[PDB]
């Protein structure tokens, strides 16, 4: 089973760069290797094939070479288009692979984010159920390590996230966090934390609530 | 002109077997190999297998060998991928390309099969009002709370597109219940709070809802 490595796992680089991904196979493939681009809720774009043969209607600043187990694509002159993700593949032997891809993804200065917590509703309390949310708005880059604490006690499994996609006006990202507990749960404590860990930070940000108290 | 066209989205119940198509239109049907790629939500492409319908030879990966079956009818230029004992790791993408042999030249747009138990269920909409009264922090965040819904997908909008700049609709996450939930929120002025109306306007069109949530100061 050949195995399709690529390199780097995000890119992240700024209009009229020359960008080059790199792509290893575990095998020989000779240059049974072809590059695709995609786009988010798009199908997957053949751009080059044989190792090197820009596939019919590729842009020219697109490119590629390798051969044996060592492949790179190219894109001379990165355009505002040109950002997506790419993926590498072998159709050398059975069964056929693709790289984890590569997101290149769009540069500016590092912002750490915004952050708010949100106590649950009482309307929703009313259901027996409290949803904490916390958010973490417009933070530059996406790497954020969000913690959950209940009477400063690490929380673990009870909270999901999702971010958006890299903003397309100061090329941030945005983060959503929710904590879900049971009414009783959450009435069975006070105070309420979202330590929030981004680059951006010289220390780890905290924002907490406590029940009842305005 | 190539073309690939697949079947319309699938939602199937667990243990259930489904049947997704791929027309193709504009070559030789029977010259080329139709393969077909599984990539789930926020991952790669994982290759399934491959069939010559000049003659119906298939090739699988074996790892699907006992979740995917290819067919194919050369007389309707239409390649078939039945998968069976559906669950949720079968929740994914599924994708027909045409191969000028061993690259994938035309690719199809795509079916989405999502595998689930989980039946028709409105939004419970609730307000992510702002708390906070000081002379440091200038702007209030303060949005919406859809949750538990199913299926995909939730549409919203701030005082009916009213408010669009800061607004911040994040992906929807899929819960261990099986129900959608994903939350709306826009950046806005202090000052504002106390004369501007904030409203989310959330549709699912599934359960045919449609509701709108005045979110305020929780003074």
């Amino acid at each position: 089973d050949i195995q399709m490595t690529q390199s780097p796992s995000t890119l992240s680089a700024s209009v009229g760069d020359r960008v080059t991904i790199t792509c290893k196979a575990s095998e020989n493939v000779d240059t049974y290797v072809s590059w695709y681009q995609q786009k988010p809720g798009k199908a997957p774009k053949l751009l080059i094939y044989g190792a090197s043969n820009r596939y019919t209607g590729v842009p020219s600043r697109f490119s590629g070479s390798g051969s044996g187990t060592d492949f790179t694509l190219t894109i001379s002159s990165l355009q505002p288009d040109d950002f997506a993700t790419y993926y590498c593949g072998q159709s050398y032997n059975y069964p056929f692979t693709f790289g984890q891809g590569t997101k290149v993804e769009v540069k500016r200065t590092v912002a750490a984010p915004s952050v708010f917590i949100f106590p649950p509703s009482d309307e929703q309390l009313k259901s027996g159920t409290a949803s904490v949310v916390c958010l973490l708005n417009n933070f530059y880059p996406r790497e954020a390590k969000v913690q959950w604490k209940v009477d400063n006690a690490l929380q673990s499994g009870n909270s999901q996230e999702s971010v958006t996609e890299q903003d397309s006006k100061d090329s941030t990202y945005s983060l959503s966090s929710t904590l879900t507990l049971s009414k009783a749960d959450y009435e069975k404590h006070k105070v309420y934390a979202c330590e929030v860990t981004h680059q951006g930070l010289s220390s780890p940000v905290t924002k907490s609530f406590n029940r009842g108290e305005c | 002109q190539v073309q690939l066209v697949q079947s319309g989205a699938e939602l199937k119940k667990p243990g259930s077997s489904v049947k997704v198509s791929c027309k193709a239109s504009g070559y030789i049907f029977t010259s080329s190999w139709i393969n077909w790629v599984k990539q789930a939500p926020g991952q790669g492409l994982e290759w399934i297998g491959r069939i010559d319908p000049s003659d119906g030879e298939v090739h699988y990966n074996q790892d699907f060998k006992d979740k995917a079956t290819l067919t194919v009818d050369k007389s309707t230029n239409t390649a078939y991928m039945e998968l069976s004992s559906l669950r949720s790791e079968d929740t994914a993408v599924y994708y027909c390309a045409r191969g000028f042999l061993p690259w994938f030249a035309d690719w199809g747009q795509g079916t989405l099969v999502t595998v689930s138990s989980a039946s028709t269920k409105g939004p419970s909409v609730f307000p992510l009002a702002p708390s906070s009264k000081s002379t440091s922090g200038g702007t209030a965040a303060l949005g919406c709370l859809v949750k538990d819904y199913f299926p995909e997908p939730v549409t919203v909008s701030w005082n009916s597109g009213a408010l669009t700049s800061g607004v911040h609709t994040f992906p929807a996450v899929l819960q261990s219940s099986g129900l959608y939930s994903l939350s709306s929120v826009v950046t806005v002025p202090s000052s504002s709070l106390g004369t501007q109306t904030y409203i989310c306007n959330v549709n699912h069109k599934p359960s045919n809802t449609k509701v709108d949530k005045k979110v305020e100061p929780k003074s």
